[PDB]
RNA sequence: CCCAUAGUAGGCCUAAAAGCAGCCACCAAUUAAGAAAGCGUUCAAGCUCAACACCCACUACCUAAAAAAUCCCAAACAUAUA
C-alpha cells in the first residue's frame, strides 16, 4: 500500500481524519452511552 | 543554465546560485538510436575546424572545453572536437571566447600572423633549420591526424604533413 | 633537470607536464626528481 | 636484571583450585561449539553468512598484498 | 595528544622508553611514575599492563588504567614462562576452556571490550585466537585428560626445552 | 558495495627441490677440436623445439633469432635468482649450455691462412622458443615484471609470457589470418609464383610465408 | 576536505547550516555540514562552533558564517554546489 | 548497444535485506541521523553512551537501503537518505536521554524518523518527547 | 575523491627491536582495516596502500624520436567528383 504524506506541526493546518470520524461517532450523545464507555473501557483495565 | 552571483552590501556578501534559461535539443533528430550527439545528428566525419556553429556548443564562455560527462560525446568525438576547437582558437575564429584577463591585452603582441589548421601551440615549435635528406625530410604538420577519417570529395587523401 | 628518453615519477609528488613541446617530470618535494624528455 | 617471572607452581591440580572454577554444568552451553584447531574454509562456509564474506575479503587482502610488491 | 605504551605495574623507572617520549612531550616524568606506581600498589602481584596517557595544552596528563595482557594471562594459566619458538608445530602447554572463560570475564571490563557491545563469545574467540598465536593448545574437556596430559607433557617438554637450550648453547659456541 | 570474487587457489602446484637456476658453464666439458662453419640457419625461421610449456606457467619467449653466450646466461641467471622467491617460485632453463664454437682470427690479421682458433661458445636460439620457464604458487604480474626486465637485455626481441597470454596471442594470430580482408596473400603469391616473384623471393619463403626476414620475425605480418 | 585543513579554518568563530531533510535540494549543504564537521577542519581551532539547525517548514537550504572581524557571510546554497561554495568560503577566509 | 546481461543478487545484499527487514519489523521506532566525519575513538564513545541505555545503532549502504524504502510502506523516508546517513535501532522507545546526549554535540542532526509508524521531524520528535507520562496519558480517560 | 579504532608493544630471538633487522604461526571485535605491501623510525612516532561507509566521466589505441665539420635545400599545397 502506501503511507500518509506526513507534514510538520510547527505550522499546524492538518490533523488525521480517523480521529475525526471516531469522534463524530462517539461525541454526539448524552451520558447514557458515556456510561457504556466508562463501564466498558475498563474491562481490560 | 546555472550561475553564481555575489552581492556585497553592508559588509555582507550574499552568494546566490540562480538558474537561467537553457536550450534544449531540436524536436526531431534524424537518428535517435545514436549514442553521441554527433551520431544522433549524423555529423560523424562531417565537421571540420571551420564549423564554429557546431564547436561553440561544447565550449565554455572563456574558450575552455566542457567535459564528456556533461556534453555526452564519446571519447573519440571529444578529442576530435577539442583539437578542432584548438585549431579554431589559433585561426582567429571565436573572437568572443577570448581568455579572461583584467588589463593584459593592452600590450599588443606581434601583428596578425594569419594562420589556419594550426596543430601545435605556436610558441613551442622550433624552426626546421636542416630539413633532412630527400628520403627523410622533416615535414610540417598541417591539420590534425584525428580528422583523417572525414568525408573526402577530392579523390585524393588529405595531406597532413606538407 | 636530467635528460631521459623514458620518464617516471620517483615519488608521489612528481607530476608529468607537457611544456614547450616536451614532457617534463616536475617535483616540488624532491627537486632531485626533475626530468626532461630527450 | 629485569624480566617478568611470575610462574605459579603448576602441579597436577594447581589451576583447578587456585581460581574458583565453577562446575561445568553452570557455564552456558554455547561455550562448547567453538572451532578450535583449524580455521574454517570458504567451502565449509555458507555464501550467506557474514563470516564467509569476511574470509573472502581476507583472501582478497592476501592476494593484493602478494601482488603489490613491485607495483609503484 | 595520546601516548601508547606498556609498563610493569610495580616497576616504572624514569628512563627509557618512557623517558625520551615523555621528555619530548614536555611533562614531568617522576610525578607520572610515582602516581602510576601508587595507583597500582593495590595490585598484589606487580602485573605488567598497558597504559593510555592523554595530554592537554596546559601541560597536565590524564592516565587511564586498562586490563593486563592476554599474553601474560595465557602464559600464567599455562604455567610456562616463555612463548614457543615453533608456533603451530610445537605445543606450549595445555589449558582448559574454563580458564579462558575466566580470563574473558575478568578482561571484558577494560577499555577495549567494555567500550563496545561485544558478547563474551566474541571475546573468548579473540582470546582463543591470541592463544593460537602464542602457540598454546586448547581442547574441549580436560577433567581426566589434563592430569595425564600434564604428567607426560611436563617431562617431554622439559626434555625438549633442555634440547633447545643446548641448541642455543652450541649455536653460541659456534661463532 | 564492490562485488568480490574468489582468489585463484594453489593447492595442486608443488615446487621442486633446487628451485633456482642451475649454473651454466661457458664451454663444454669436452671441448670441440674440429671447427664448424657458421651455419647461420640455426637462428633463421621459427623454432621447432622448446616451443610449449612443460612444467611451469610463465616463461620468456623469444621473438627473434640470436646467439646466447656466457654473459647473457650469467645476466639472466643472476637477475632471476636474485629477484625470485625460492619458497613459491622455481625457474628452469630451456636453452642448452653454449655449444656452438665461434672462432676469431688474431687482431690486425689479413685475410687468408686458414680458419681462426676457437674463441668462445654460443647457444643458438630461434624465434618462438621459450628460454626460461617459471612455475609455482604465484601469479603472473610480479614474474612478468622481473622477467620482462631480463628479456629486454637479450640479444634478440623477447617477451614475458604465460600459458594464457601465449594461447591468446596464437588465437589472435589465427583470427587475423582468417579475417584478413585483402585478397592478396604472401603465401598465395609465393606458392603460385605469381608475377614470377620467386626470382626475388627465397626457397625458405615458401615456408616462412613472409613472416621471417633473416633472424627477424614480424608478428603483424600475417 | 584537506583544503580547509591546510588553509587553517581558525579565523572563523561560528558557522551554522539550515536545511530541511524532506526537501530535494539540500544535498550540497548537507555534505558541506559533513565536510565542515570533519576532524581536522574542526581541530584547527577549538574556539569556534558548528551549528546544525534542523527545520521542516523552511523549505530552503542556507548557510550563515561569522568570523573574527565581524563579517557575516551568508550563502543560501540550494542551487550552489558543495565544491563551489567550499572554495568560495575558503577564498573569503583567506582574504580576511 | 544490446541490453546488458543483468547480474544476480549476492548473499551480502540478500542477508543485508533480510536483517534490515527484521529490524524494521521487530523494532518499535527508528531514529535516522547524519554520519558525522568524526574520529573513531569519539565515535565509539557516543556509541557506548547510547548503548548504555540498551538502544543499538547500525550503518547500512544506501544502494540496499533505498529499494526497501521504495517498495515498502516507508516510501516517505527515502528522500532524507541522500548523504552520509545512519540509523539508530532502538527498542523500548526512549527519546529524552537520546536528545540529551545528542544536544552536547550541536552538529549531529536528527533528521527525523518514525514513532510507531508515525514519521515526525526533529521538532516533531522534541514535542513528542515533551509528551506526559504514559500512565497519566492512559488514566486521562 | 575519502579513511585507518582495536587482543596487540602477536609471541621467539634481540639491549631494544612493537606490521615493517631474521624466522615460525597468521587467528581474531565491532557494519570495516592485512599479526602488515611500500617507505619511514636508534627503538618508537608520524605518512601512504590494502578495508566499511560516499558517490561513482574515462580510469588509458603498450613501448616503439639524437648530434660534425664550405652553404638549408626544388617552389609549394590538408577540401569541384577515377
Ligand atoms: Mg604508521
Ligand atoms: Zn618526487
Amino acid at each position: 500500500e502506501a503511507l500518509a504524506g506526513a507534514p510538520l506541526d510547527n505550522a499546524p493546518k492538518e490533523y488525521p481524519p480517523k480521529i475525526q470520524q471516531l469522534v463524530q461517532d462517539i461525541a454526539s450523545l448524552t451520558l447514557l452511552e458515556i456510561s457504556d464507555l466508562n463501564e466498558l473501557l475498563k474491562k481490560t483495565l | 543554465f546555472r550561475e553564481v552571483v555575489e552581492t556585497q552590501e553592508g559588509k555582507t556578501t550574499i552568494i546566490e546560485g540562480r538558474i537561467t534559461a537553457t536550450p534544449k535539443e531540436s524536436p526531431n533528430p534524424p537518428n535517435p538510436s545514436g549514442q553521441c550527439p554527433i551520431c544522433r545528428w549524423n555529423l560523424k566525419h562531417k565537421y571540420n575546424y571551420d564549423d564554429v556553429l557546431l564547436l561553440s556548443q561544447f565550449i565554455r564562455p572563456h574558450g575552455g572545453m566542457l567535459p564528456r560527462k556533461i556534453t555526452g560525446l564519446c571519447q573519440e568525438e571529444h578529442r576530435k572536437i577539442e583539437e578542432c576547437v584548438k585549431m579554431a582558437h589559433r585561426a582567429g575564429l571565436l573572437p568572443n571566447h577570448r581568455p579572461r584577463l583584467p588589463e593584459g591585452v593592452v600590450p599588443k603582441s606581434k601583428p596578425q600572423l594569419n594562420r589556419y589548421l594550426t596543430r601545435w601551440a605556436p610558441g613551442s615549435v622550433k624552426p626546421i633549420y636542416k630539413k633532412g635528406p630527400r628520403w627523410n625530410r622533416v615535414r610540417m604538420p598541417v591539420g590534425s591526424p584525428l580528422l583523417r577519417d572525414n568525408v573526402c570529395y577530392s579523390r585524393t587523401p588529405w595531406k597532413l604533413y606538407h | 633537470f636530467k635528460n631521459k628518453t623514458v620518464l617516471k615519477k620517483r615519488c608521489k609528488d612528481c607530476y608529468l607536464v607537457k611544456r614547450r613541446g616536451r614532457w617534463y617530470v616536475y617535483c616540488k618535494t624532491h627537486p632531485r626528481h626533475k626530468q626532461r624528455q630527450m | 636484571v629485569q624480566l617478568t617471572t611470575y610462574a605459579m607452581g603448576v602441579n597436577i591440580y594447581k589451576e583447578g583450585q587456585d581460581v574458583p572454577l565453577k562446575p561445568d554444568a553452570e557455564y552456558p552451553e554455547w561455550l562448547f561449539e567453538m572451532n578450535l584447531g583449524p580455521p574454517k574454509t570458504l567451502e565449509e562456509l555458507d555464501p550467506e553468512s557474514r563470516e564467509y564474506w569476511r574470509r573472502l575479503r581476507k583472501q582478497n587482502i592476501w592476494r593484493h598484498n602478494r601482488l603489490s610488491k613491485n607495483k609503484r | 595528544g595520546v601516548i601508547r605504551a606498556i609498563v610493569r605495574a610495580g616497576l616504572a623507572m624514569p628512563g627509557p622508553p618512557l623517558g625520551p617520549v615523555l621528555g619530548q612531550r614536555g611533562v614531568s616524568i617522576n610525578q607520572f611514575c610515582k602516581e602510576f606506581n601508587e595507583r597500582t600498589k593495590d595490585i598484589k602481584e606487580g602485573i605488567p599492563l598497558p597504559t593510555k596517557i592523554l595530554v592537554k595544552p596546559d601541560r597536565t596528563f590524564e592516565i587511564k588504567i586498562g586490563q593486563p595482557t592476554v599474553s601474560y594471562f595465557l602464559k600464567a594459566a599455562a604455567g610456562i614462562e616463555k612463548g614457543a619458538r615453533q608456533t603451530g608445530k610445537e605445543v606450549a602447554g595445555l589449558v582448559t576452556l574454563k580458564h579462558v572463560y575466566e580470563i574473558a570475564r575478568i578482561k571484558a571490563q577494560d577499555e577495549a571490550f567494555a567500550l563496545q557491545d561485544v558478547p563474551l563469545s566474541s571475546v573468548v574467540r579473540s582470546i582463543i585466537g591470541s592463544a593460537r598465536s602464542l602457540g598454546i593448545r586448547v581442547v574441549k574437556d580436560l577433567s581426566s585428560e589434563e592430569l595425564a596430559a600434564f604428567q607426560k607433557e611436563r617431562a617431554i617438554f622439559l626434555a625438549a626445552q633442555k634440547e633447545a637450550d643446548l641448541a642455543a648453547q652450541e649455536e653460541a659456541a659456534k661463532k | 558495495v564492490k562485488t568480490l570474487l574468489p582468489v585463484p587457489s594453489f593447492e595442486d602446484v608443488s615446487i621442486p627441490e633446487k628451485p633456482k637456476l642451475r649454473f651454466i658453464e661457458r664451454a663444454p666439458l669436452v671441448p670441440k677440436v674440429r671447427r664448424e662453419p657458421k651455419n647461420l640457419s640455426d637462428i633463421r625461421g621459427p623454432s621447432t623445439e622448446a616451443t610449449e610449456f612443460t612444467e611451469g606457467n610463465f616463461a620468456i619467449l623469444a621473438l627473434g633469432g640470436g646467439y646466447l653466450h656466457w654473459g647473457h646466461f650469467e645476466m639472466m641467471r643472476l637477475t632471476i635468482n636474485r629477484s625470485m622467491d625460492p619458497k613459491n617460485m622455481f625457474a628452469i632453463w630451456r636453452v642448452p649450455a653454449p655449444f656452438k664454437p665461434i672462432t676469431r682470427k688474431s687482431v690486425g690479421h689479413r685475410m687468408g691462412g686458414g680458419k681462426g682458433a676457437i674463441d668462445h661458445y654460443v647457444t643458438p636460439v630461434k624465434a618462438g622458443r621459450l628460454v626460461v620457464e617459471m612455475g609455482g604458487r604465484c601469479e603472473f604480474e610480479e614474474v612478468q615484471g622481473f622477467l620482462d626486465q631480463v628479456a629486454h637485455k637479450l640479444p634478440f626481441a623477447a617477451k614475458a609470457v604465460s600459458r594464457g597470454t601465449l594461447e591468446k596471442m596464437r588465437k589472435d594470430q589465427e583470427e587475423r589470418e582468417r579475417n584478413n580482408q585483402n585478397p592478396w596473400t604472401f603465401e598465395r603469391i609465393a606458392t603460385a609464383n605469381m608475377l614470377g616473384i620467386r626470382k626475388v623471393l627465397s626457397p625458405y619463403d615458401l615456408t616462412h610465408k613472409g613472416k621471417y626476414w633473416g633472424k627477424f620475425y614480424m608478428p603483424k605480418r600475417v | 576536505a584537506a583544503a580547509l585543513a591546510r588553509l587553517g579554518l581558525r579565523p572563523v568563530k561560528q558557522v551554522r547550516v539550515q536545511f530541511c531533510p524532506f526537501e530535494k535540494n539540500v544535498e550540497s549543504t548537507r555534505t558541506f555540514l559533513q565536510t565542515v564537521s570533519s576532524e581536522k577542519v574542526r581541530s584547527t581551532n577549538l574556539n569556534c562552533s558548528v551549528i546544525a539547525d534542523v527545520r521542516h517548514d523552511g523549505s530552503e537550504p542556507c548557510v550563515d558564517v561569522l568570523f573574527g572581524d565581524g563579517h557575516r557571510l551568508i550563502m543560501r546554497g540550494a542551487h550552489l554546489t558543495a565544491l563551489e561554495m567550499l572554495t568560495a568560503f575558503a577564498s573569503h577566509i583567506r582574504a580576511r | 548497444s544490446p541490453p546488458s546481461p543483468p547480474q544476480e543478487e549476492i548473499g551480502l545484499i540478500r542477508l543485508l535485506r533480510r536483517e534490515i527487514a527484521a529490524v524494521f519489523q521487530d523494532n518499535r521506532m527508528i531514529a535516522v541521523c547524519q554520519n558525522v566525519a568524526l574520529s573513531a575513538e569519539d565515535k565509539l564513545l557516543m556509541r557506548h553512551q547510547l548503548r548504555k541505555h540498551k538502544i543499538l545503532m547500525k550503518v547500512f549502504p544506501n544502494q540496499v537501503l533505498k529499494p526497501f524504502l521504495e517498495d515498502s510502506k516507508y516510501q516517505n523516508l527515502l528522500p532524507l537518505f541522500v548523504g552520509h546517513n545512519m540509523l539508530l535501532v532502538s527498542e523500548e522507545p526512549k527519546v529524552k536521554e537520546m536528545v540529551r546526549i545528542l544536544r552536547t554535540v550541536p552538529f549531529l542532526p536528527l533528521l527525523g524518523g518514525c514513532i510507531d509508524d508515525t514519521i515526525l521531524s526533529r521538532q516533531g520528535f522534541i514535542n513528542y518527547s515533551k509528551l506526559p507520562s504514559l500512565p497519566l496519558v492512559q488514566g486521562e480517560l
